[PDB]
RNA sequence: UGAAAUGCGCAGAUACCGGGAGGAACGCCGAUGGCGAAGGCAGCCACCUGGUCCACCCGUGACGCUGAGGCGCGAAAGCGUGGGGAGCAAACCGGAUUAGAUACCCGGGUAGUCCACGCCCUAAACGAUGCGCGCUAGGUCUCUGGGUCUCCUGGGGGCCGAAGCUAA
């Protein structure tokens, strides 16, 4: 992501400590990654970045409430 | 015929023979020898390094009359002789050039390759 | 080739020049190097994409570690369908060697080796060394970042070695 995309949804995601913007940080990274994951079905170490995302976004849930 | 003085000598190895042909800054040749050139018959003549030794001689003594005397050398394929000598087949001529007299500017190294032309037999591949 | 022979060549081979087609691999750089969780990964170009280090210490405020079963990935060979096939080459067909040669050597050669989709799931899958964290002399070479850059500091790769450990 680019644009300062990236920024933007973080300004926009909080003031917050951002863990509720860390979870916006990571599901828009995810959306990407699956996008890219629905073409190169292939890229498998690519997937394994996901695992980590996906991963920690769950974590993160619970960890917050 | 016209002395050039400078020119290329490009040598030709191969597991079969050696041919070597100087020409001109050009490219147009001014003469060539090979292992056949010079009498020698078909098994020996061709591949011998020593062969491949007189016939890079006989290249550049010819070469001389026609006034050259720098070249450069262009080395293409790999090749040499069964010969008891150690016979790079290859080495030998690029030898004899740079004793021949001529001075030789320098030793390149050019064998062509095919993209991937067809399947090479003889235990290759 | 140890010597050879099979083999190819006068329908002209080999060696040489030019043109074309096709497949596979990617010399030098290249390392004693780098990347990845492993398997593994090296022509160049662009796009898509994972991991990772360092500086600032700015934000959250224990959100951490490991992980039975699951799920996924998993060299080669191998399997299914289709494609491709230059070189190599199990099987196979010959030549030689030998006491014999179902081998090693030489000439051929099919599957296969390549691509796609699906399957198989193994290995000396090795560092033969599970993951995380803390603590315990140094020296030397190296890759990558920062610094007040003839050296200090962080991450990685090697060598030698304190204490200690070890049956060695």
């Amino acid at each position: 992501i680019t644009g300062n995309k990236i920024m933007r949804i973080l300004k926009s995601n909080g003031l917050a400590p951002e863990i509720p913007e860390d979870l916006y940080y990571l599901i828009k990274k995810a959306v990407s990654v699956r996008k890219h994951l629905e073409r190169n079905r292939k890229d498998k170490d690519a997937k394994f970045r996901l695992i980590l995302i996906e991963s920690r976004i769950h974590r993160l849930a619970r960890y917050y409430r | 015929d016209n002395s050039q003085v400078f020119g290329v000598a490009r040598i030709y190895a191969s597991f079969n023979d050696t041919f070597v042909h100087v020409t001109d800054l050009s490219g147009k040749e001014t003469i060539a020898r090979v292992t056949g050139g010079m009498k020698v018959k078909a098994d020996r003549d061709e591949s011998s390094p020593y062969a491949a030794m007189l016939a890079a001689q006989d290249v550049a003594a010819k070469c001389r009359e026609v006034g050259i005397t720098a070249v450069h050398v262009k080395i293409r394929a790999t090749g040499g002789t069964r010969t008891k000598t150690p016979g790079p087949g290859g080495q030998a001529a690029l030898r004899a050039l740079a004793r021949s007299g001529l001075r030789i500017g320098r030793i390149e190294d050019v064998t062509p390759v095919p993209s991937d032309s067809t399947r090479k037999k003889g235990g290759r591949r």
